[PDB]
Protein backbone atom coordinates (compact mmCIF):
# COMPACT_ATOMS: atom_id res chain seq x y z
CA UNK A 1 0.00 0.00 0.00
CA UNK A 2 0.96 3.82 -0.10
CA UNK A 3 1.19 4.09 3.53
CA UNK A 4 4.68 4.70 5.07
CA UNK A 5 5.15 2.38 8.18
CA UNK A 6 7.79 2.67 10.82
CA UNK A 7 8.29 0.79 14.18
CA UNK A 8 5.85 0.73 17.13
CA UNK A 9 6.96 -1.01 20.47
CA UNK A 10 4.09 -1.18 23.17
CA UNK A 11 1.60 -1.24 24.23
CA UNK A 12 1.45 -0.84 28.02
CA UNK A 13 -0.85 -1.41 30.08
CA UNK A 14 -4.37 -3.00 29.28
CA UNK A 15 -3.86 -5.42 27.77
CA UNK B 1 -11.78 3.92 26.79
CA UNK B 2 -11.97 5.52 23.42
CA UNK B 3 -8.79 4.85 21.51
CA UNK B 4 -5.81 7.08 19.47
CA UNK B 5 -3.27 7.45 17.23
CA UNK B 6 -1.15 10.42 16.28
CA UNK B 7 0.61 8.26 14.06
CA UNK B 8 4.42 9.63 13.36
CA UNK B 9 6.44 12.47 13.01
CA UNK B 10 10.06 14.67 13.03
CA UNK B 11 10.47 14.24 16.42
CA UNK B 12 8.87 15.88 19.90
CA UNK B 13 8.72 19.62 21.21
CA UNK B 14 6.31 19.47 24.18
CA UNK B 15 4.32 17.26 26.14
CA UNK B 16 0.89 17.90 28.18
CA UNK B 17 -0.77 15.26 30.36
CA UNK B 18 -2.41 15.78 33.33
CA UNK B 19 -2.65 12.92 36.55
CA UNK B 20 -3.99 12.11 40.17
CA UNK B 21 -1.85 11.18 42.79
CA UNK B 22 -4.46 8.70 43.98
CA UNK B 23 -5.36 7.08 40.53
CA UNK B 24 -3.74 7.34 37.20
CA UNK B 25 -2.83 9.13 34.19
CA UNK B 26 -5.44 11.22 32.50
CA UNK B 27 -5.31 13.38 29.99
CA UNK B 28 -2.24 13.11 27.31
CA UNK B 29 -1.56 15.86 23.94
CA UNK B 30 2.05 15.89 22.30
CA UNK B 31 3.39 18.65 20.23
CA UNK B 32 5.52 16.98 17.44
CA UNK B 33 7.81 18.49 15.24
CA UNK B 34 7.10 18.33 11.80
CA UNK B 35 10.11 18.84 9.54
CA UNK B 36 11.15 21.97 11.87
CA UNK B 37 7.63 23.20 12.67
CA UNK B 38 5.62 22.69 15.67
CA UNK B 39 2.66 19.92 14.97
CA UNK B 40 0.04 20.47 17.64
CA UNK B 41 -1.11 17.19 18.22
CA UNK B 42 -4.97 16.56 18.88
CA UNK B 43 -5.19 16.48 22.78
CA UNK B 44 -6.65 13.02 24.27
CA UNK B 45 -9.06 13.94 27.16
CA UNK B 46 -10.11 11.62 29.99
CA UNK B 47 -13.67 10.88 30.50
CA UNK B 48 -13.96 12.55 34.15
CA UNK B 49 -11.99 15.38 35.19
CA UNK B 50 -9.61 16.31 38.29
CA UNK B 51 -6.09 15.75 37.47
CA UNK B 52 -3.47 18.17 37.93
CA UNK B 53 -2.22 19.52 34.36
CA UNK B 54 2.10 19.28 33.79
CA UNK B 55 3.40 20.74 30.96
CA UNK B 56 7.32 18.97 29.52
CA UNK B 57 8.72 21.75 27.00
CA UNK B 58 11.69 20.19 25.47
CA UNK B 59 14.62 21.89 24.33
CA UNK B 60 13.74 20.82 21.04
CA UNK B 61 15.96 19.88 18.91
CA UNK B 62 19.31 19.63 21.41
CA UNK B 63 16.72 17.53 24.23
CA UNK B 64 15.45 14.55 23.24
CA UNK B 65 13.44 11.55 25.37
CA UNK B 66 16.07 8.96 25.90
CA UNK B 67 14.05 7.00 27.99
CA UNK B 68 10.56 6.38 29.17
CA UNK B 69 9.39 4.23 32.40
CA UNK B 70 6.35 3.76 34.58
CA UNK B 71 4.26 1.76 36.62
CA UNK B 72 0.56 0.05 34.93
CA UNK B 73 -1.27 -1.23 37.80
CA UNK B 74 -5.43 -1.76 39.02
CA UNK B 75 -7.57 1.04 39.29
CA UNK B 76 -11.00 0.22 39.97
CA UNK B 77 -10.90 -2.87 37.99
CA UNK B 78 -9.10 -1.91 34.59
CA UNK B 79 -5.63 -1.63 34.13
CA UNK B 80 -4.15 1.33 33.38
CA UNK B 81 -1.32 2.99 33.14
CA UNK B 82 -0.59 4.45 36.77
CA UNK B 83 2.35 6.30 36.53
CA UNK B 84 4.86 7.93 33.49
CA UNK B 85 8.42 9.45 33.74
CA UNK B 86 10.25 10.80 30.89
CA UNK B 87 14.12 10.98 31.02
CA UNK B 88 15.66 12.90 28.53
CA UNK B 89 19.57 14.00 27.75
CA UNK B 90 18.86 16.87 30.43
CA UNK B 91 16.72 16.33 32.70
CA UNK B 92 14.44 13.93 34.39
CA UNK B 93 10.75 14.78 34.33
CA UNK B 94 8.52 13.25 36.97
CA UNK B 95 7.67 10.28 37.71
CA UNK B 96 3.80 11.85 37.24
CA UNK B 97 0.95 9.65 39.07
CA UNK B 98 1.17 6.75 41.16
CA UNK B 99 4.18 4.97 41.58
CA UNK B 100 2.99 1.82 42.75
CA UNK B 101 1.85 -1.64 40.23
CA UNK B 102 4.13 -3.44 38.06
CA UNK B 103 7.18 -1.13 36.41
CA UNK B 104 7.87 -0.89 32.97
CA UNK B 105 10.85 1.05 31.20
CA UNK B 106 11.66 1.76 27.73
CA UNK B 107 15.76 2.92 27.46
CA UNK B 108 16.94 4.03 23.90
CA UNK B 109 20.56 3.32 22.76
CA UNK B 110 19.98 4.61 19.03
CA UNK B 111 16.73 6.07 18.16
CA UNK B 112 13.80 8.24 18.57
CA UNK B 113 10.10 8.51 19.55
CA UNK B 114 8.36 10.31 16.91
CA UNK B 115 5.13 9.55 17.80
CA UNK B 116 2.53 8.28 20.85
CA UNK B 117 -0.70 5.93 20.20
CA UNK B 118 -2.85 4.66 22.91
CA UNK B 119 -6.33 4.31 24.77
CA UNK B 120 -8.16 6.57 27.26
CA UNK B 121 -11.41 6.13 28.96
CA UNK B 122 -11.46 7.27 32.96
CA UNK B 123 -7.73 6.56 32.86
CA UNK B 124 -4.98 6.15 30.68
CA UNK B 125 -5.67 2.55 29.31
CA UNK B 126 -2.27 1.77 27.36
CA UNK B 127 -0.15 3.57 25.00
CA UNK B 128 2.38 2.58 22.48
CA UNK B 129 5.43 4.61 21.08
CA UNK B 130 6.75 4.87 17.30
CA UNK B 131 10.41 4.46 16.67
CA UNK B 132 12.69 5.85 14.32
CA UNK B 133 16.29 6.68 13.11
CA UNK C 1 16.83 29.44 -7.71
CA UNK C 2 15.25 29.60 -4.03
CA UNK C 3 15.68 26.00 -2.23
CA UNK C 4 12.82 23.99 -1.14
CA UNK C 5 12.65 21.66 1.57
CA UNK C 6 9.19 19.71 2.11
CA UNK C 7 11.00 17.14 4.87
CA UNK C 8 9.06 13.66 5.12
CA UNK C 9 5.56 12.49 5.60
CA UNK C 10 3.40 9.56 5.51
CA UNK C 11 2.37 9.59 1.92
CA UNK C 12 1.64 11.35 -1.50
CA UNK C 13 -2.13 12.66 -2.39
CA UNK C 14 -1.43 14.62 -4.90
CA UNK C 15 0.30 16.50 -7.16
CA UNK C 16 0.36 20.21 -8.80
CA UNK C 17 3.26 21.31 -11.17
CA UNK C 18 3.53 23.47 -14.42
CA UNK C 19 5.66 23.79 -17.21
CA UNK C 20 5.76 25.16 -20.61
CA UNK C 21 6.62 22.55 -23.51
CA UNK C 22 9.67 25.10 -24.82
CA UNK C 23 11.81 25.44 -21.85
CA UNK C 24 11.12 23.12 -18.42
CA UNK C 25 9.13 22.53 -15.34
CA UNK C 26 8.13 25.62 -13.57
CA UNK C 27 6.11 25.41 -10.06
CA UNK C 28 6.28 22.52 -7.79
CA UNK C 29 3.26 21.95 -4.77
CA UNK C 30 2.22 18.52 -3.05
CA UNK C 31 -0.44 17.64 -0.91
CA UNK C 32 0.93 14.92 1.39
CA UNK C 33 -0.50 12.33 3.61
CA UNK C 34 0.00 13.19 7.27
CA UNK C 35 -0.75 9.88 9.37
CA UNK C 36 -4.28 9.88 7.13
CA UNK C 37 -5.09 13.74 7.03
CA UNK C 38 -4.48 15.74 3.98
CA UNK C 39 -1.69 18.22 4.30
CA UNK C 40 -1.23 20.87 2.19
CA UNK C 41 2.46 21.53 0.99
CA UNK C 42 3.98 25.06 0.51
CA UNK C 43 3.47 25.89 -2.95
CA UNK C 44 7.02 26.63 -4.51
CA UNK C 45 6.66 28.95 -7.18
CA UNK C 46 8.80 29.91 -10.42
CA UNK C 47 10.38 33.65 -10.69
CA UNK C 48 8.32 34.14 -13.90
CA UNK C 49 4.91 32.60 -15.09
CA UNK C 50 3.51 31.76 -18.35
CA UNK C 51 3.57 27.50 -17.62
CA UNK C 52 0.93 25.21 -17.94
CA UNK C 53 -0.54 24.12 -14.23
CA UNK C 54 -1.08 20.15 -14.29
CA UNK C 55 -3.14 18.83 -10.99
CA UNK C 56 -1.65 14.84 -10.62
CA UNK C 57 -4.76 13.37 -7.99
CA UNK C 58 -3.71 9.89 -6.61
CA UNK C 59 -5.92 7.33 -5.31
CA UNK C 60 -4.26 7.54 -1.93
CA UNK C 61 -3.69 5.01 -0.23
CA UNK C 62 -4.33 2.43 -3.06
CA UNK C 63 -2.34 4.27 -5.96
CA UNK C 64 1.24 5.20 -5.30
CA UNK C 65 4.32 6.20 -7.55
CA UNK C 66 6.29 3.49 -8.58
CA UNK C 67 8.83 5.02 -10.95
CA UNK C 68 9.93 9.17 -11.13
CA UNK C 69 11.89 10.32 -14.65
CA UNK C 70 12.77 13.41 -16.86
CA UNK C 71 15.37 15.01 -18.57
CA UNK C 72 17.55 17.17 -16.92
CA UNK C 73 18.80 19.71 -19.69
CA UNK C 74 20.63 23.19 -20.42
CA UNK C 75 18.02 26.18 -20.83
CA UNK C 76 19.52 29.94 -21.13
CA UNK C 77 22.54 28.36 -19.28
CA UNK C 78 21.56 27.23 -16.07
CA UNK C 79 21.11 23.25 -15.57
CA UNK C 80 17.20 22.43 -14.78
CA UNK C 81 14.71 19.60 -14.82
CA UNK C 82 13.13 19.98 -18.40
CA UNK C 83 11.03 17.19 -18.12
CA UNK C 84 9.05 14.95 -15.55
CA UNK C 85 6.96 11.51 -15.55
CA UNK C 86 5.12 10.36 -12.86
CA UNK C 87 4.55 6.29 -13.12
CA UNK C 88 1.79 4.67 -10.43
CA UNK C 89 0.75 1.23 -9.99
CA UNK C 90 -2.29 2.55 -11.79
CA UNK C 91 -1.74 5.00 -14.79
CA UNK C 92 1.28 6.96 -15.99
CA UNK C 93 1.38 10.83 -15.99
CA UNK C 94 3.45 12.66 -18.21
CA UNK C 95 5.93 13.38 -19.70
CA UNK C 96 5.49 16.98 -18.49
CA UNK C 97 7.68 19.70 -20.24
CA UNK C 98 10.01 19.37 -23.07
CA UNK C 99 11.85 15.54 -23.34
CA UNK C 100 15.13 16.75 -24.23
CA UNK C 101 18.44 16.44 -22.65
CA UNK C 102 19.78 14.13 -20.36
CA UNK C 103 17.36 11.25 -19.32
CA UNK C 104 17.22 10.33 -15.31
CA UNK C 105 14.33 7.85 -13.58
CA UNK C 106 13.78 6.12 -10.16
CA UNK C 107 12.05 2.77 -10.22
CA UNK C 108 11.45 1.63 -6.89
CA UNK C 109 11.28 -2.24 -6.04
CA UNK C 110 10.63 -1.58 -2.33
CA UNK C 111 9.23 1.81 -0.59
CA UNK C 112 7.71 4.81 -1.11
CA UNK C 113 8.26 8.45 -1.93
CA UNK C 114 7.48 10.11 1.32
CA UNK C 115 8.86 13.60 0.28
CA UNK C 116 10.02 16.33 -1.88
CA UNK C 117 13.32 18.97 -1.89
CA UNK C 118 14.55 20.89 -4.50
CA UNK C 119 15.27 24.60 -5.71
CA UNK C 120 13.14 27.03 -7.89
CA UNK C 121 14.42 30.20 -10.13
CA UNK C 122 12.69 30.68 -13.33
CA UNK C 123 12.34 26.97 -13.55
CA UNK C 124 12.65 23.59 -11.28
CA UNK C 125 16.74 23.90 -10.93
CA UNK C 126 16.83 20.20 -9.33
CA UNK C 127 15.62 17.62 -7.16
CA UNK C 128 15.71 15.32 -4.31
CA UNK C 129 13.06 12.39 -2.50
CA UNK C 130 12.65 11.31 0.54
CA UNK C 131 12.43 7.35 0.86
CA UNK C 132 10.92 5.24 3.10
CA UNK C 133 9.16 2.21 4.06
CA UNK D 1 31.89 -8.94 32.55
CA UNK D 2 32.83 -9.55 28.84
CA UNK D 3 30.47 -6.93 26.46
CA UNK D 4 29.45 -8.60 23.24
CA UNK D 5 27.70 -7.34 20.38
CA UNK D 6 26.33 -9.84 17.22
CA UNK D 7 25.40 -6.77 15.03
CA UNK D 8 22.33 -6.44 12.91
CA UNK D 9 20.62 -9.67 10.84
CA UNK D 10 17.54 -10.28 8.70
CA UNK D 11 16.10 -12.09 11.43
CA UNK D 12 16.37 -14.57 14.52
CA UNK D 13 16.04 -18.52 13.63
CA UNK D 14 17.52 -20.11 17.04
CA UNK D 15 18.04 -18.69 20.42
CA UNK D 16 20.52 -20.81 22.89
CA UNK D 17 20.81 -19.68 26.77
CA UNK D 18 21.35 -21.21 29.71
CA UNK D 19 20.09 -20.35 33.55
CA UNK D 20 20.53 -21.52 36.81
CA UNK D 21 16.99 -21.86 38.57
CA UNK D 22 18.82 -19.89 41.69
CA UNK D 23 20.68 -17.37 40.18
CA UNK D 24 20.27 -15.84 36.85
CA UNK D 25 20.95 -16.24 33.09
CA UNK D 26 24.07 -17.55 32.19
CA UNK D 27 24.89 -18.23 28.40
CA UNK D 28 23.27 -16.77 25.35
CA UNK D 29 24.15 -17.87 21.84
CA UNK D 30 22.06 -16.79 18.60
CA UNK D 31 21.60 -18.08 15.23
CA UNK D 32 20.22 -16.04 13.34
CA UNK D 33 18.90 -15.31 9.53
CA UNK D 34 21.48 -14.08 6.83
CA UNK D 35 19.29 -13.11 3.94
CA UNK D 36 17.87 -16.45 3.75
CA UNK D 37 20.79 -18.15 5.41
CA UNK D 38 21.60 -19.42 9.00
CA UNK D 39 24.20 -17.53 10.51
CA UNK D 40 25.69 -18.71 13.66
CA UNK D 41 26.42 -16.33 16.12
CA UNK D 42 29.33 -15.88 18.58
CA UNK D 43 28.42 -18.17 21.08
CA UNK D 44 29.03 -15.70 24.46
CA UNK D 45 29.70 -17.91 27.88
CA UNK D 46 29.37 -17.49 31.63
CA UNK D 47 33.15 -16.87 33.46
CA UNK D 48 31.57 -19.99 35.51
CA UNK D 49 29.47 -23.06 34.41
CA UNK D 50 26.72 -25.16 36.27
CA UNK D 51 23.63 -23.62 34.16
CA UNK D 52 21.10 -25.13 32.70
CA UNK D 53 21.13 -25.31 28.59
CA UNK D 54 17.97 -24.04 26.47
CA UNK D 55 17.17 -24.07 22.48
CA UNK D 56 14.50 -22.04 21.18
CA UNK D 57 14.27 -23.21 17.92
CA UNK D 58 11.67 -20.85 15.84
CA UNK D 59 9.57 -21.67 13.11
CA UNK D 60 11.75 -19.20 10.84
CA UNK D 61 9.91 -17.12 8.81
CA UNK D 62 6.50 -17.57 9.73
CA UNK D 63 7.14 -17.43 13.48
CA UNK D 64 8.56 -14.64 15.18
CA UNK D 65 9.20 -12.55 18.69
CA UNK D 66 6.97 -10.33 19.35
CA UNK D 67 7.43 -9.38 23.29
CA UNK D 68 10.55 -9.95 25.08
CA UNK D 69 10.05 -9.68 29.14
CA UNK D 70 12.30 -10.79 32.29
CA UNK D 71 13.37 -10.02 35.75
CA UNK D 72 16.58 -8.02 36.49
CA UNK D 73 17.74 -8.20 39.87
CA UNK D 74 20.43 -8.29 42.73
CA UNK D 75 23.05 -11.53 42.93
CA UNK D 76 26.25 -11.13 45.05
CA UNK D 77 25.75 -7.79 44.83
CA UNK D 78 25.89 -7.76 40.68
CA UNK D 79 22.81 -6.11 39.39
CA UNK D 80 22.31 -8.73 36.20
CA UNK D 81 19.28 -9.98 34.31
CA UNK D 82 18.05 -12.95 36.22
CA UNK D 83 14.83 -13.75 33.93
CA UNK D 84 14.08 -14.17 30.39
CA UNK D 85 11.07 -14.97 28.78
CA UNK D 86 10.47 -14.77 24.78
CA UNK D 87 6.80 -14.80 23.48
CA UNK D 88 6.05 -15.28 19.65
CA UNK D 89 3.46 -15.15 17.56
CA UNK D 90 2.82 -19.09 18.18
CA UNK D 91 4.19 -19.94 21.53
CA UNK D 92 5.36 -18.36 24.79
CA UNK D 93 9.09 -19.75 25.23
CA UNK D 94 10.14 -19.21 29.36
CA UNK D 95 10.27 -17.98 31.76
CA UNK D 96 13.62 -19.12 32.05
CA UNK D 97 15.81 -18.11 35.12
CA UNK D 98 14.35 -16.93 38.62
CA UNK D 99 11.49 -14.72 38.25
CA UNK D 100 12.20 -12.04 40.80
CA UNK D 101 13.32 -8.41 41.05
CA UNK D 102 12.34 -5.41 39.11
CA UNK D 103 10.63 -6.75 36.02
CA UNK D 104 10.76 -5.55 32.61
CA UNK D 105 8.81 -5.83 28.80
CA UNK D 106 9.50 -5.24 25.55
CA UNK D 107 5.99 -5.86 23.63
CA UNK D 108 6.20 -5.17 19.42
CA UNK D 109 3.71 -3.75 17.38
CA UNK D 110 5.27 -3.16 14.39
CA UNK D 111 8.87 -4.46 13.69
CA UNK D 112 11.30 -7.18 14.55
CA UNK D 113 14.27 -7.77 16.55
CA UNK D 114 17.42 -8.42 14.35
CA UNK D 115 19.85 -8.17 16.82
CA UNK D 116 21.46 -9.06 20.34
CA UNK D 117 24.12 -7.13 22.40
CA UNK D 118 25.15 -7.23 26.03
CA UNK D 119 27.71 -8.31 28.50
CA UNK D 120 28.45 -11.40 30.10
CA UNK D 121 30.51 -12.31 33.39
CA UNK D 122 29.03 -14.58 35.84
CA UNK D 123 25.88 -13.95 34.52
CA UNK D 124 23.94 -11.86 31.54
CA UNK D 125 24.93 -8.82 33.36
CA UNK D 126 22.73 -6.51 30.71
CA UNK D 127 21.26 -6.68 26.99
CA UNK D 128 19.98 -4.41 24.58
CA UNK D 129 18.25 -5.14 20.88
CA UNK D 130 18.63 -4.03 17.55
CA UNK D 131 14.80 -2.99 16.29
CA UNK D 132 13.90 -3.02 12.14
CA UNK D 133 10.90 -3.13 9.91
CA UNK E 1 6.40 -12.17 8.53
CA UNK E 2 9.65 -12.70 10.17
CA UNK E 3 11.89 -11.23 7.43
CA UNK E 4 13.68 -8.01 7.64
CA UNK E 5 12.70 -5.59 4.90
CA UNK E 6 14.55 -2.25 3.48
CA UNK E 7 14.43 0.15 0.86
CA UNK E 8 14.82 -0.88 -3.07
CA UNK E 9 15.45 0.95 -6.10
CA UNK E 10 15.40 -0.38 -9.50
CA UNK E 11 15.69 -2.15 -11.39
CA UNK E 12 18.38 -0.75 -14.15
CA UNK E 13 18.52 -2.54 -17.68
CA UNK E 14 16.27 -5.09 -19.14
CA UNK E 15 12.52 -4.69 -18.72
CA UNK F 1 20.62 14.61 17.89
CA UNK F 2 16.43 14.83 18.20
CA UNK F 3 15.43 15.28 14.57
CA UNK F 4 14.37 12.21 12.88
CA UNK F 5 16.00 10.99 9.47
CA UNK F 6 14.97 9.30 5.99
CA UNK F 7 16.68 8.08 2.94
CA UNK F 8 16.92 11.07 0.50
CA UNK F 9 18.20 10.40 -3.15
CA UNK F 10 19.24 12.39 -5.60
CA UNK F 11 19.57 15.86 -6.67
CA UNK F 12 18.81 15.93 -10.60
CA UNK F 13 19.54 18.08 -12.59
CA UNK F 14 21.81 21.78 -11.67
CA UNK F 15 24.55 20.21 -9.61
CA UNK G 1 30.16 6.68 7.89
CA UNK G 2 29.80 3.75 5.96
CA UNK G 3 28.24 1.84 8.31
CA UNK G 4 24.68 1.22 8.21
CA UNK G 5 22.51 2.14 11.16
CA UNK G 6 19.21 0.50 12.70
CA UNK G 7 16.93 1.44 16.25
CA UNK G 8 18.07 -0.03 19.19
CA UNK G 9 16.18 -0.28 22.96
CA UNK G 10 18.03 -1.05 26.19
CA UNK G 11 20.11 -1.99 28.05
CA UNK G 12 18.25 -3.57 30.45
CA UNK G 13 20.12 -5.24 33.69
CA UNK G 14 23.40 -3.45 34.95
CA UNK G 15 23.65 0.64 34.85
CA UNK H 1 20.29 -14.85 -17.70
CA UNK H 2 20.56 -16.18 -14.00
CA UNK H 3 19.36 -13.95 -11.23
CA UNK H 4 20.97 -13.06 -8.16
CA UNK H 5 20.27 -11.50 -4.89
CA UNK H 6 22.61 -10.84 -2.41
CA UNK H 7 20.41 -8.96 0.13
CA UNK H 8 21.24 -6.79 2.73
CA UNK H 9 24.37 -5.89 4.99
CA UNK H 10 26.00 -3.83 7.04
CA UNK H 11 27.99 -1.94 4.01
CA UNK H 12 30.21 -2.21 0.86
CA UNK H 13 34.38 -2.92 1.16
CA UNK H 14 35.30 -3.59 -2.43
CA UNK H 15 33.70 -4.31 -5.54
CA UNK H 16 34.62 -7.16 -8.56
CA UNK H 17 33.54 -6.62 -12.01
CA UNK H 18 34.71 -7.21 -15.42
CA UNK H 19 33.41 -5.65 -18.70
CA UNK H 20 34.80 -5.78 -22.32
CA UNK H 21 34.96 -2.14 -24.04
CA UNK H 22 33.00 -3.12 -26.93
CA UNK H 23 29.91 -4.79 -25.29
CA UNK H 24 29.03 -4.51 -22.07
CA UNK H 25 29.45 -5.95 -18.16
CA UNK H 26 30.15 -9.65 -17.09
CA UNK H 27 31.13 -10.69 -13.66
CA UNK H 28 30.12 -8.89 -10.79
CA UNK H 29 30.98 -9.96 -6.99
CA UNK H 30 30.86 -7.74 -3.99
CA UNK H 31 32.49 -8.42 -0.75
CA UNK H 32 30.12 -6.61 1.87
CA UNK H 33 30.92 -5.55 5.54
CA UNK H 34 28.81 -7.64 8.23
CA UNK H 35 28.43 -5.53 11.65
CA UNK H 36 32.64 -5.47 11.29
CA UNK H 37 33.50 -7.99 9.33
CA UNK H 38 34.23 -8.58 5.85
CA UNK H 39 32.08 -11.00 3.89
CA UNK H 40 33.08 -12.50 1.01
CA UNK H 41 29.49 -12.29 -1.72
CA UNK H 42 28.62 -14.70 -4.22
CA UNK H 43 30.27 -14.10 -7.68
CA UNK H 44 27.87 -13.88 -10.28
CA UNK H 45 29.52 -14.86 -13.31
CA UNK H 46 28.39 -14.18 -17.30
CA UNK H 47 27.84 -17.43 -19.53
CA UNK H 48 30.84 -16.33 -21.48
CA UNK H 49 34.51 -15.18 -20.81
CA UNK H 50 36.88 -12.65 -22.07
CA UNK H 51 36.04 -9.69 -20.00
CA UNK H 52 38.74 -7.70 -18.66
CA UNK H 53 38.32 -7.70 -14.79
CA UNK H 54 38.38 -4.76 -12.43
CA UNK H 55 38.53 -4.75 -8.12
CA UNK H 56 37.06 -1.86 -6.35
CA UNK H 57 38.56 -1.38 -3.03
CA UNK H 58 37.04 0.97 -0.94
CA UNK H 59 38.73 2.60 2.48
CA UNK H 60 35.59 1.20 4.36
CA UNK H 61 34.00 2.77 6.38
CA UNK H 62 35.53 6.44 5.77
CA UNK H 63 35.01 5.94 2.23
CA UNK H 64 31.62 4.88 0.57
CA UNK H 65 29.62 5.46 -2.61
CA UNK H 66 27.78 8.40 -3.13
CA UNK H 67 26.60 7.87 -6.55
CA UNK H 68 25.89 5.00 -9.03
CA UNK H 69 25.83 5.99 -13.08
CA UNK H 70 26.13 3.94 -16.25
CA UNK H 71 24.09 2.82 -19.31
CA UNK H 72 22.18 0.61 -20.31
CA UNK H 73 21.82 -0.50 -24.19
CA UNK H 74 21.19 -2.92 -26.96
CA UNK H 75 23.61 -5.54 -27.01
CA UNK H 76 22.85 -8.21 -29.70
CA UNK H 77 18.94 -7.72 -29.33
CA UNK H 78 19.42 -7.48 -25.40
CA UNK H 79 18.66 -4.82 -23.43
CA UNK H 80 21.44 -4.85 -21.08
CA UNK H 81 24.05 -2.05 -18.42
CA UNK H 82 26.63 -1.41 -20.90
CA UNK H 83 28.55 0.69 -18.54
CA UNK H 84 28.76 1.17 -14.71
CA UNK H 85 30.50 4.18 -12.92
CA UNK H 86 30.88 4.12 -8.91
CA UNK H 87 31.33 7.45 -7.39
CA UNK H 88 32.59 7.76 -3.48
CA UNK H 89 33.45 10.78 -1.35
CA UNK H 90 36.94 9.96 -2.23
CA UNK H 91 37.37 9.35 -5.69
CA UNK H 92 35.09 8.22 -8.81
CA UNK H 93 35.77 4.97 -10.42
CA UNK H 94 35.29 4.03 -13.83
CA UNK H 95 33.36 4.37 -15.91
CA UNK H 96 33.48 0.69 -16.93
CA UNK H 97 32.20 -0.94 -20.11
CA UNK H 98 30.82 1.14 -22.95
CA UNK H 99 29.06 4.29 -22.58
CA UNK H 100 26.63 3.74 -24.93
CA UNK H 101 22.77 4.08 -24.86
CA UNK H 102 20.42 5.53 -22.43
CA UNK H 103 21.88 6.92 -19.26
CA UNK H 104 20.66 6.41 -15.72
CA UNK H 105 22.25 7.29 -12.25
CA UNK H 106 21.52 7.32 -8.75
CA UNK H 107 22.93 10.47 -6.55
CA UNK H 108 22.50 9.55 -2.64
CA UNK H 109 22.18 12.59 -0.16
CA UNK H 110 21.40 10.48 2.98
CA UNK H 111 21.71 6.64 2.98
CA UNK H 112 23.89 3.88 1.75
CA UNK H 113 23.62 1.25 -0.73
CA UNK H 114 23.62 -1.97 1.63
CA UNK H 115 22.97 -4.72 -1.08
CA UNK H 116 22.63 -5.73 -4.81
CA UNK H 117 20.72 -7.97 -6.56
CA UNK H 118 19.96 -8.26 -10.42
CA UNK H 119 20.43 -11.14 -13.28
CA UNK H 120 23.16 -12.02 -15.25
CA UNK H 121 23.45 -14.19 -18.89
CA UNK H 122 25.87 -13.00 -21.31
CA UNK H 123 25.72 -9.86 -19.72
CA UNK H 124 24.39 -8.17 -16.72
CA UNK H 125 20.87 -8.15 -17.57
CA UNK H 126 19.66 -5.63 -14.78
CA UNK H 127 20.06 -4.53 -11.78
CA UNK H 128 18.98 -2.61 -8.14
CA UNK H 129 20.00 -1.62 -4.74
CA UNK H 130 19.28 -2.26 -1.39
CA UNK H 131 19.64 1.22 -0.14
CA UNK H 132 19.65 2.41 4.21
CA UNK H 133 20.02 4.42 7.03
C1 LIG I 1 31.51 -12.13 39.86
O1 LIG I 1 31.82 -10.97 39.02
C2 LIG I 1 31.75 -11.04 37.57
O2 LIG I 1 30.38 -11.22 37.19
C3 LIG I 1 29.45 -10.12 37.50
C4 LIG I 1 28.01 -10.57 37.33
O3 LIG I 1 27.86 -11.11 36.03
C5 LIG I 1 29.96 -8.88 36.74
O4 LIG I 1 29.97 -9.07 35.35
C6 LIG I 1 31.48 -8.62 37.09
O5 LIG I 1 32.07 -7.60 36.19
C7 LIG I 1 32.39 -6.54 36.65
O6 LIG I 1 31.07 -5.83 36.77
C8 LIG I 1 31.11 -4.39 37.38
C9 LIG I 1 29.69 -3.79 37.46
O7 LIG I 1 28.74 -4.65 38.15
C10 LIG I 1 32.09 -3.56 36.43
O8 LIG I 1 31.59 -3.49 35.09
C11 LIG I 1 33.51 -4.30 36.46
O9 LIG I 1 34.40 -3.58 35.68
C12 LIG I 1 33.39 -5.71 35.81
N1 LIG I 1 34.62 -6.46 35.82
C13 LIG I 1 34.94 -7.53 34.98
C14 LIG I 1 36.29 -8.18 35.17
O10 LIG I 1 34.18 -7.99 34.10
C15 LIG I 1 32.33 -9.94 36.81
O11 LIG I 1 33.66 -9.66 37.12
C1 LIG J 1 22.74 -14.44 -25.23
O1 LIG J 1 21.60 -14.59 -24.31
C2 LIG J 1 21.78 -14.66 -22.88
O2 LIG J 1 22.27 -13.40 -22.42
C3 LIG J 1 21.36 -12.25 -22.56
C4 LIG J 1 22.12 -10.94 -22.33
O3 LIG J 1 22.77 -11.02 -21.07
C5 LIG J 1 20.11 -12.56 -21.73
O4 LIG J 1 20.39 -12.74 -20.37
C6 LIG J 1 19.51 -13.96 -22.16
O5 LIG J 1 18.46 -14.42 -21.22
C7 LIG J 1 17.33 -14.47 -21.61
O6 LIG J 1 16.90 -13.04 -21.57
C8 LIG J 1 15.44 -12.73 -22.06
C9 LIG J 1 15.14 -11.23 -21.98
O7 LIG J 1 16.12 -10.40 -22.67
C10 LIG J 1 14.50 -13.61 -21.10
O8 LIG J 1 14.63 -13.23 -19.73
C11 LIG J 1 14.93 -15.14 -21.30
O9 LIG J 1 14.09 -15.94 -20.53
C12 LIG J 1 16.37 -15.36 -20.78
N1 LIG J 1 16.85 -16.71 -20.94
C13 LIG J 1 17.89 -17.31 -20.22
C14 LIG J 1 18.23 -18.74 -20.57
O10 LIG J 1 18.56 -16.74 -19.34
C15 LIG J 1 20.65 -15.08 -22.07
O11 LIG J 1 20.08 -16.29 -22.45
C1 LIG K 1 -15.25 3.07 33.52
O1 LIG K 1 -14.64 2.72 32.28
C2 LIG K 1 -13.95 3.30 31.19
O2 LIG K 1 -12.62 3.62 31.61
C3 LIG K 1 -11.66 2.52 31.67
C4 LIG K 1 -10.31 3.01 32.17
O3 LIG K 1 -9.38 4.05 31.89
C5 LIG K 1 -11.53 1.89 30.25
O4 LIG K 1 -10.95 2.79 29.32
C6 LIG K 1 -12.92 1.44 29.79
O5 LIG K 1 -12.85 0.85 28.51
C7 LIG K 1 -13.87 2.65 29.78
N1 LIG K 1 -15.19 2.14 29.37
C8 LIG K 1 -15.62 2.60 28.15
C9 LIG K 1 -16.98 2.10 27.67
O6 LIG K 1 -14.98 3.38 27.43
C1 LIG L 1 17.97 33.66 -14.20
O1 LIG L 1 18.28 32.88 -13.04
C2 LIG L 1 17.65 32.22 -11.96
O2 LIG L 1 17.03 31.02 -12.44
C3 LIG L 1 17.91 29.88 -12.67
C4 LIG L 1 17.11 28.69 -13.21
O3 LIG L 1 15.93 27.97 -12.92
C5 LIG L 1 18.59 29.49 -11.33
O4 LIG L 1 17.66 29.03 -10.37
C6 LIG L 1 19.35 30.72 -10.81
O5 LIG L 1 20.01 30.42 -9.59
C7 LIG L 1 18.37 31.89 -10.62
N1 LIG L 1 19.17 33.04 -10.16
C8 LIG L 1 18.89 33.44 -8.88
C9 LIG L 1 19.69 34.63 -8.34
O6 LIG L 1 18.06 32.91 -8.14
Amino acid sequence: SGKSQTVIVGPWGAK
Amino acid sequence: GKAFDDGAFTGIREINLSYNKETAIGDFQVVYDLNGSPYVGQNHKSFITGFTPVKISLDFPSEYIMEVSGYTGNVSGYVVVRSLTFKTNKKTYGPYGVTSGTPFNLPIENGLIVGFKGSIGYWLDYFSMYLSL
